[PDB]
C-alpha cells in the first residue's frame, strides 16, 4: 500500500549510503541468537551510521565454491518486498560468509513463541498472510524457494512487520549445507525425505508444521498425549520416520474454530498436490478471516517481549 | 607309468610344491607321448606359476632398488641380488623354450594345440623381454612377435572368435602391445575387435565353456576401462 | 497420476513391484532391492521402458520416468565373473573374509581377491563382484590443569561439541572449549572418568590427550597439530596424491583406530575433519570418544542426542533407535566413508541439496555411497574392502584387526598389480 | 498343474510383505518399505500336488487401494493379516473382508485369518479375539512370525487347500 | 659385515622369497654372534614360512591320502611323495635345531630371549611330533614338553602378563597340549588362566605391542571357544 512503500523506498534510501561492506566498519553491539551452523550479531555501521543484524556461517568449502556462494548471494539485492527481510550486502572474510540484514527488534517468532507459551489464532492468521504474500513474492517475481521455512525464520519488528528469511537463494550454499551437522528436529515436508522440492507446496506444509507448533507451543511430531493435550526424546530420524509414515498432525477439538483448523490440514496434506497451493490458501476461509480482522500486532508483540507499547 | 606321474603332478599340485610339478612334467613331456588337454593344461599352470612367482619377486625387488637413490652402497648389493634373480629367471625360461623346441612344436596334429604352443612361446619370450635390456631386448621381441603372429591367423581361420584360447591371445597380444612396445591405441583398437567379435559372436558356447570365456573377457573389460582414462 | 511419482517395474517370471520415482536415484538402484530379492542382479538383467520395448540405462535417473511402466528381462548374457579359486598358503598375516578367523591355508579367488578356508566354502560369495588343525603362534612383525597457564590465543573454531583455540601451555596446544558449560556434579564425574581413560593413550597416529581445565568451564587440551586436517587438503585444495600415499594414509588412519579398538576406545567421530596430516607424514586421529560431553546431560542419563556430520554416521548411528549405536562397527562405517572421500576425492552423495533427505534416507537403509565414481585403476581387492565397510547391517562389517591387514595385504601388492592383467590360470579347482 | 492365485492384504505394516519373503525365499526382511504393489511366484508341492503359486501382496496404505482392487480382483483366495499388537489392524479385518466381498461380488470367498508378528513381547491382541474373529467368518486362524517363521507355511498352504475345497 | 647380510635377508623377506632369506640368516648365525631384537625377527619368520610350506603341503598329502580309499599303486606313490616331503621337514627342523643349540640358546644374556629361543625350540619339536609316528615320537614329545615347561617357568617368573611372549608361549603350549597329548581338559585350564591373567593388566598395553597382544587374545578366544564344544 502506502505505508509499506513508504518503508520500502526508506529502506532503498538508507541502503544506497552503504557501499562496500569491509569487515573493519562493523563494531559489535549484541549477540541475537545462534544456530547449527551459523551466528546472528546485532551491529552497527560505522561509515553509515545504520544499525544492521550480521549473521556469520563457518564454512569448510573450497574458495571457488565459496566465491560462487558470495557471488550468488547478490541476487538479493533484488529482493526487495515488505515481507522478506531487507538485504544490505554480503561478503567474505576472516574464513567466514557474512550476510547484512536488517534488524528486526522483535526477533524470530520461535522467540516469540518461547516468551508467549502460545499465539493466538488472530495473531496467526496475520502471520500466515504474511507468511503466504512472501512465498508468493518468492515464487513469482524471482521463480525461487524458500526450502526453509520455519519459526527460526520468520521474522517481526516493533512496526507490526513479518518478513521471510534464510531461504534458498544460493544452490550451492545449500550444497554445502548439505554437509551440516544433524538437528533436533525437521519441518521438512513428507516429500522432500524421498524425492526432490514439489515446488512451493513443499513449502506450505512446513508453514502448517510451524502454525501449529506456534499454535501449540509444542513441537507437533509425534502429537500431544491424550492428557497432555487437556494441559493446555524422540530421534531424529524416527521424527522422520512418522514424517513419511504416519498421518499428519492436528489442532485440539475445540480450542481453535474450524476454519484454522481446516487451514491447517489443509496445509498439512501428505499428498502435495492434494495440499494446498498459495492460491487456495489466499482466498481461504480463515485467510479472509484473519484479513478482515484488524488485529494490533505490533502492540501484542511489545507486550509479549516485555517492551512498552509503541506508536 | 604315464598315469602314475600324471597323478604325481596332481599330487604336486594340490600341496602347493611347484618344482616338483614341474620337473615331473618336463620328464613327462620328454619322452613324447601324445599329450591331451589336460595333460598340457598341467605343464601351462606348472610353468605359470613356477615363473610367476620369481616375477612378482623381481618387480619386488626392483620396486625396492628404486626407492632412495640418494644414499650410500645399499643399493650396490641391491642390483648384484636382482642380478642373481635374474640368473634364475631366463634360464628356466630356456629350459622351457629349448622343451617346446623339442617335441611341443613338431609333435602337434590339431591347430588349435599349435596356437596354444606358439602362445605360450610368445608369452615366456614377453617374459623375458622385460628384464632384458639394450639389444637383446629387440632380439628377444623379435621372435614374440612372429610368435603370436603365426598364431593369430590360425585362431581367426580354425577357431570361432569366442573360443577362450582366442581370447587369451588376444589378450596376451594386447599386453605385449602395451607394456612392450607402448603402442596404447593399438592394443586399445585390437581388444575392441576381439571383444566386439567376442559379443557379435555369443550364447553358442558349450556348457564348460561359461566360466573361462567369461573371465577373459571381463578381464578385457578392465582393461578397456583402465585404459580408457 | 504420478500418486507419489511413482514407476510401475515388470520383473520376471510374471511379477511386479512400484518403485519410488525420487530425483536423483538410478534405476539400477530403485530397483536393486526388487531383484535380489529375486535373486537377480541388474548387471545380469536388462531394462526397457514402454513407449513399444525401448532400453534404458541403468543408471538412468529414475525421476524422469515418473508415471512410466518399466520392464525388466535377462538376455542370459555375461554370468557376471566366476571365481577364479586358486589353493594358496598364507605365509602373511591373512584372515578368512567370511570367518574373519586366521587363515594359514586357503583358497583365493584370483580375480576379487576373497579368501576363505577350505571349511568355508559353502559361504562363499556365488559370484564373482569384482577335527582340523588348532592354529598356533603366528609370525612377529587429578588430570586438572588450573587457571593461569593456558594462554588462549587465537580463535580457530566451532564444532560440534565445543570451540577450538590455539594456547600455549608448556608449547602449541589446542584448547577446546566444550559447548557443556554447566555439568552436573555426576556428569563431571562421568567426564573425569573419561579423561583418566584418554589420559592412558600414546600411539603414534593418536593425538595426545594432555588433561583439562575445570576453572575456566570446562577445556579439552589436545597436542596442537601443524599443517592441516584430511578435509582441508581433500576437498579445500583438491590436491590429489598418488595412490602411494593415499593407502599409507589409510593403512595409517586404520593402525590409529586399531590401537583405540584394542583398547576399548570407540572414537564416535571418525571424519576427515578429525584426521590431521602432522608434517605432511604422519597421520594423526583426534576427537575421540568423550562420549560424555557430547548430548548434555539431564540428570544421571546420557541419552545420545546424536551430533556429527552425518555424512560419516552409520545407518544403525542414524537411528539412534538402538540403546547404544557408537559400537566398534560404526566407527567402521566412519572409517569407510573416509575410504570413499580419500579414493574418489568428493564427500558421498554429492548429488544431494538436502541434509534431512540424506540423515532420512541413509537411516532408512534406501540411500548409500555411491561405488560407480570411483578411479579406474583401483585393485578390486582394495574397493572390495570399501563395499565391506559400507554394508548397512552393522554385524557384517570387519572389525580393525582384519580391515589394517587386508589394507596392509593389498598395500605391498600394489606396483605390481597396477601393469595389464594377463592370462590366468584356468579353472583348477572342484568342490 | 496347478495354479493358485493368492492375495494377501490387511493394514498397513502389519507384516504383509514379510510372510510373503518368507515363503519365497526363506528371508526375514527387518526394514519397512511400504508396498505399492508386488507380485511373486513360487513354485511348491502341496498335499502331494506341484503347485505354482502366483502371490500378490497388496498395499495396507488406503491411498494405493485402487491397484490393491486390480490384484484382488485376479485372486482367488485370500491371507487377510492383523499384527498382534495393533487392535485397529485386527478390527479393520472386517473392512478387509467387505472389501473382498465387494470386488469379488460374492460372499464364498477363500479366506485365512493371520495373526502376525507373534514372536513380539507385550501381545496385545489375545488368541480368544482372534479365533473368535475367524469363527465368526467360518475361516481357520493362523499365528505366525515372519522373523521366526513359524506359522508362515501352515498360513500359505492352508489357504491353498481352502481354494481345493473351493473349486 | 653384518648389516650388510642383515639388509639382504630383509630384502629376500620383501622379495616372497623364503631360500635366500634363511640361507642369509643361517650365514648370519653361522657367525656366532648375538642378535639383537630386530635381526631376531626375521630369522623366525624365515624358518617359520619354510617349514610352513611343506606343513601345508604335508597337511594336503595326507588327506588325498585318506581321500583316494583304494587299491592301486596311486597309494603307494603318495605314500613315497609323502615321506620325500617329511624327510625334507626333518632336515630343515634339524638344520634350525643345530643352528640354535649351537650358538643362541647357549649363549643368551637376556631371559627374554632365553624365552623366545626356547619357544622356537618347543615349536620346532612340535612340529616334527606331528609328523614322526612310531618309536620316535616319544623322544621328542618329551624333548618338547623339557622346551615348554623350562620356557613357561621363566615367563611365569620373569614375564609380564600381557607380553607378547608369554601369551604366544601359552598358546602354542595349549596347542601342543591339544593337538600332541590329547589332554583338552588341561588345555582348556591353562587358556582359562592365561586368559584370564591377560585380562587383569589390560590398561598397561603401550604403543610397542597392541596388535601382537590383541591378536593373541583373540586367537586364544577362538580356541577355547573351538575346545569348549
Ligand atoms: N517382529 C516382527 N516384525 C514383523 C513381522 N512381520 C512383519 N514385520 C515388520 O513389520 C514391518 C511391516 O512389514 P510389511 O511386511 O512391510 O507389512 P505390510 O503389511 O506388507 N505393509 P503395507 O500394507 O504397507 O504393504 C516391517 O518392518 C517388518 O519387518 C513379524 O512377524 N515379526
Ligand atoms: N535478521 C535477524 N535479526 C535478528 N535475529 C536474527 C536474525 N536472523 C536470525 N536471527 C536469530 O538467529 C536465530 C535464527 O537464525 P538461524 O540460527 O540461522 O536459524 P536456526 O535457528 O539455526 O534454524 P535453521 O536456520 O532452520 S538451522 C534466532 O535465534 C534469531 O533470533
Ligand atoms: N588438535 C588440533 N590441532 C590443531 N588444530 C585443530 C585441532 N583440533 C581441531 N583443530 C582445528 O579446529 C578447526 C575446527 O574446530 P573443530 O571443532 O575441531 O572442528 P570439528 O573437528 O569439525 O569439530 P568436531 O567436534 O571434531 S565434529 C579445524 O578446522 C582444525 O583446523
Ligand atoms: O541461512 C541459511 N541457513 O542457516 C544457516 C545454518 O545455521 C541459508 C540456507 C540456504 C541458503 C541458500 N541461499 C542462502 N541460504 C542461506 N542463507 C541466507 C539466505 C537468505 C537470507 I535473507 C539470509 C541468509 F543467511
Ligand atoms: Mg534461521
Ligand atoms: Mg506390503
Ligand atoms: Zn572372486
Ligand atoms: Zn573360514
Amino acid at each position: 500500500d502506502e505505508q509499506q512503500r513508504k518503508r520500502l523506498e526508506a529502506f532503498l534510501t538508507q541502503k544506497q549510503k552503504v557501499g562496500e561492506l569491509k569487515d573493519d566498519d562493523f563494531e559489535k553491539i549484541s549477540e541475537l541468537g545462534a544456530g547449527n551452523g551459523g551466528v546472528v550479531f546485532k551491529v552497527s555501521h560505522k561509515p553509515s551510521g545504520l544499525v544492521m543484524a550480521r549473521k556469520l556461517i563457518h564454512l569448510e568449502i573450497k574458495p571457488a565454491i565459496r566465491n560462487q556462494i558470495i557471488r550468488e548471494l547478490q541476487v538479493l539485492h533484488e529482493c526487495n518486498s515488505p515481507y522478506i527481510v531487507g538485504f544490505y550486502g554480503a561478503f567474505y572474510s576472516d574464513g567466514e560468509i557474512s550476510i547484512c540484514m536488517e534488524h528486526m527488534d522483535g526477533g524470530s517468532l520461535d522467540q516469540v513463541l518461547k516468551k508467549a507459551g502460545r499465539i493466538p489464532e488472530q495473531i496467526l492468521g496475520k502471520v500466515s498472510i504474511a507468511v503466504i504474500k512472501g512465498l508468493t513474492y518468492l515464487r513469482e517475481k524471482h521463480k525461487i524457494m524458500h526450502r526453509d521455512v520455519k519459526p527460526s525464520n520468520i521474522l517481526v519488528n516493533s512496526r507490526g512487520e513479518i518478513k521471510l528469511c534464510d531461504f534458498g537463494v544460493s544452490g550451492q550454499l545449500i550444497d554445502a549445507m548439505a554437509n551440516a551437522f544433524v538437528g533436533t528436529r525437521s519441518y521438512m515436508s513428507p516429500e522432500r525425505l524421498q524425492g526432490t522440492h514439489y515446488s512451493v507446496q513443499s513449502d506450505i506444509w512446513s508453514m502448517g508444521l510451524s502454525l501449529v507448533e506456534m499454535a501449540v507451543g509444542r513441537y507437533p511430531i509425534p502429537p500431544p498425549d491424550a492428557k497432555e493435550l487437556e494441559l493446555m526424546p524422540m530421534a531424529i530420524f524416527e521424527l522422520l520416520d512418522y514424517i513419511v509414515n504416519e498421518p499428519p498432525p492436528k489442532l485440539p477439538s475445540g480450542v481453535f474454530s474450524l476454519e484454522f483448523q481446516d487451514f491447517v490440514n489443509k496445509c498439512l496434506i501428505k499428498n502435495p498436490a492434494e495440499r494446498a497451493d498459495l492460491k487456495q490458501l489466499m482466498v481461504h476461509a480463515f485467510i479472509k478471516r484473519s484479513d478482515a480482522e484488524e488485529v494490533d500486532f505490533a502492540g501484542w508483540l511489545c507486550s509479549t517481549i516485555g517492551l512498552n507499547q509503541p506508536s | 607309468d604315464k598315469e602314475e606321474l600324471v597323478q604325481r603332478a596332481k599330487l604336486a599340485e594340490q600341496a602347493e610344491r611347484y618344482d616338483d610339478m614341474a620337473a615331473a612334467m618336463k620328464e613327462v613331456t620328454e619322452t613324447g607321448v601324445e599329450l591331451s588337454n589336460e595333460e598340457r593344461n598341467l605343464l601351462s599352470v606348472a610353468y605359470k606359476n613356477v615363473v610367476g612367482a620369481r616375477r612378482s619377486s623381481w618387480r619386488v625387488i626392483s620396486s625396492i632398488e628404486q626407492k632412495t637413490e640418494g644414499s650410500e652402497r645399499k643399493q650396490q648389493m641391491a642390483k648384484e641380488y636382482r642380478v642373481k634373480v635374474e640368473k634364475e629367471l631366463r634360464e628356466i625360461c630356456y629350459d622351457v623354450l629349448g622343451l617346446l623346441d623339442k617335441h611341443l612344436i613338431p609333435k602337434a596334429s590339431n591347430p588349435e594345440s599349435k596356437v596354444f604352443y606358439l602362445k605360450m612361446k610368445g608369452d615366456y619370450y614377453r617374459y623375458l623381454a622385460e628384464v632384458a635390456t639394450g639389444e637383446t631386448r629387440n632380439s628377444v621381441v623379435e621372435d614374440s612377435q612372429k610368435a603370436y603372429q603365426d598364431a593369430f591367423e590360425i585362431s581367426k581361420a580354425k577357431m570361432q572368435p569366442t573360443h577362450p584360447i582366442r581370447l587369451g591371445l588376444a589378450l596376451n597380444f594386447s599386453v605385449f602391445y602395451y607394456e612392450i612396445l607402448n603402442s596404447p591405441d593399438k592394443a586399445c583398437q585390437l581388444a575392441k575387435q576381439a571383444f566386439d567379435d567376442a559379443i557379435a559372436e555369443l550364447d553358442t558356447l558349450n556348457e564348460d565353456s561359461y566360466k573361462d570365456s567369461t573371465l577373459i573377457m571381463q578381464l578385457l573389460r578392465d582393461n578397456l576401462t583402465l585404459w580408457t582414462s | 497420476s504420478p500418486q507419489k511419482p511413482i514407476v510401475r517395474v515388470f520383473l520376471p517370471n510374471k511379477q511386479r513391484t512400484v518403485v519410488p520415482a525420487r530425483c536423483g536415484v538410478t534405476v539400477r538402484d530403485s530397483l536393486k532391492k526388487a531383484l535380489m530379492m529375486r535373486g537377480l542382479i541388474p548387471e545380469c538383467c536388462a531394462v526397457y521402458r514402454i513407449q513399444e520395448k525401448k532400453p534404458i540405462g541403468w543408471d538412468t535417473d529414475i525421476s524422469w520416468l515418473t508415471g512410466e511402466e518399466l520392464h525388466v528381462e535377462v538376455l542370459e548374457n555375461v554370468p557376471l565373473t566366476t571365481h577364479n579359486f586358486v589353493r594358496k598358503t598364507f605365509f602373511t598375516l591373512a584372515f578368512c573374509d567370511f570367518c574373519r578367523k586366521l587363515l594359514f591355508q586357503g583358497f583365493r579367488c584370483q580375480t576379487c581377491g576373497y579368501k576363505f578356508h577350505q571349511r568355508c566354502s559353502t559361504e562363499v560369495p556365488l559370484m564373482c563382484v569384482n577335527r582340523d588343525r588348532s592354529s598356533s603362534a603366528p609370525n612377529v612383525h587429578d588430570w586438572e590443569i588450573p587457571d593461569g597457564q593456558i594462554t588462549v590465543g587465537q580463535r580457530i573454531g566451532s564444532g560440534s561439541f565445543g570451540t577450538v583455540y590455539k594456547g600455549k601451555w608448556h608449547g602449541d596446544v589446542a584448547v577446546k572449549m566444550l559447548n557443556v558449560t554447566a555439568p552436573t556434579p555426576q556428569q563431571l564425574q562421568a567426564f573425569k572418568n573419561e579423561v583418566g581413560v584418554l589420559r592412558k593413550t600414546r600411539h603414534v597416529n593418536i593425538l595426545l590427550f594432555m588433561g583439562y581445565s575445570t576453572k575456566p568451564q570446562l577445556a579439552i587440551v589436545t597436542q596442537w597439530c601443524e599443517g592441516s586436517s584430511l578435509y582441508h587438503h581433500l576437498h579445500i585444495i583438491e590436491t590429489k596424491f598418488e595412490m602411494i600415499k593415499l593407502i599409507d594414509i589409510a593403512r595409517q588412519t586404520a593402525q590409529g583406530m586399531d590401537y583405540l579398538h584394542a583398547k576399548s576406545i570407540i572414537h564416535r567421530d571418525l571424519k576427515s575433519n578429525n584426521i590431521f596430516l602432522h608434517e605432511d607424514l604422519t597421520v594423526k586421529i583426534g576427537d575421540f570418544g568423550l562420549a560424555t560431553v557430547k548430548s548434555r546431560w539431564s540428570g544421571s542419563h546420557q541419552f545420545e542426542q546424536l551430533s556429527g556430520s552425518i555424512l560419516w554416521m552409520a545407518p544403525e548411528v542414524i537411528r539412534m533407535q538402538d540403546k547404544n549405536p557408537y559400537s566398534f562397527q560404526s566407527d567402521v562405517y566412519a572409517f569407510g566413508i573416509v575410504l570413499y572421500e580419500l579414493m574418489t576425492g568428493q564427500l558421498p552423495y554429492s548429488n544431494i541439496n538436502n541434509r534431512d533427505q540424506i540423515i532420512f534416507m541413509v537411516g532408512r537403509g534406501y540411500l548409500s555411497p555411491d561405488l560407480s565414481k570411483v578411479r579406474s585403476n583401483c585393485p578390486k581387492a582394495m574397493k572390495r574392502l570399501m563395499a565391506e565397510c559400507l554394508k548397512k547391517k552393522r554385524d557384517e562389517r570387519p572389525l580393525f584387526p582384519q580391515i589394517l591387514a587386508s589394507i596392509e595385504l593389498l598395500a605391498r601388492s600394489l606396483p605390481k598389480i597396477h601393469r595389464s592383467a594377463s592370462e590366468p590360470s584356468l579353472n583348477r579347482a572342484g568342490f | 498343474m496347478t495354479e493358485y492365485k493368492l492375495v494377501v492384504v490387511g493394514a498397513g505394516g502389519v507384516g504383509k510383505s514379510a510372510l510373503t519373503i518368507q515363503l519365497i525365499q526363506n528371508h526375514f526382511v527387518d526394514e519397512y518399505d511400504p508396498t505399492i504393489e508386488d507380485s511373486y511366484r513360487k513354485q511348491v508341492v502341496i498335499d502331494g500336488e506341484t503347485c505354482l503359486l502366483d502371490i500378490l501382496d497388496t498395499a495396507g496404505q488406503e491411498e494405493y487401494s485402487a491397484m490393491r482392487d486390480q490384484y484382488m480382483r485376479t485372486g482367488e483366495g485370500f491371507l487377510c493379516v492383523f499384527a498382534i499388537n495393533n487392535t485397529k489392524s485386527f478390527e479393520d479385518i472386517h473392512h478387509y473382508r467387505e472389501q473382498i466381498k465387494r470386488v469379488k461380488d460374492s460372499e464364498d470367498v477363500p479366506m485365512v485369518l493371520v495373526g502376525n508378528k507373534c514372536d513380539l513381547p507385550s501381545r496385545t491382541v489375545d488368541t480368544k479375539q482372534a479365533q473368535d474373529l475367524a469363527r465368526s467368518y467360518g475361516i481357520p486362524f493362523i499365528e505366525t512370525s515372519a522373523k521366526t517363521r513359524q506359522g508362515v507355511d501352515d498360513a500359505f498352504y492352508t489357504l491353498v487347500r481352502e481354494i481345493r475345497k473351493h473349486k
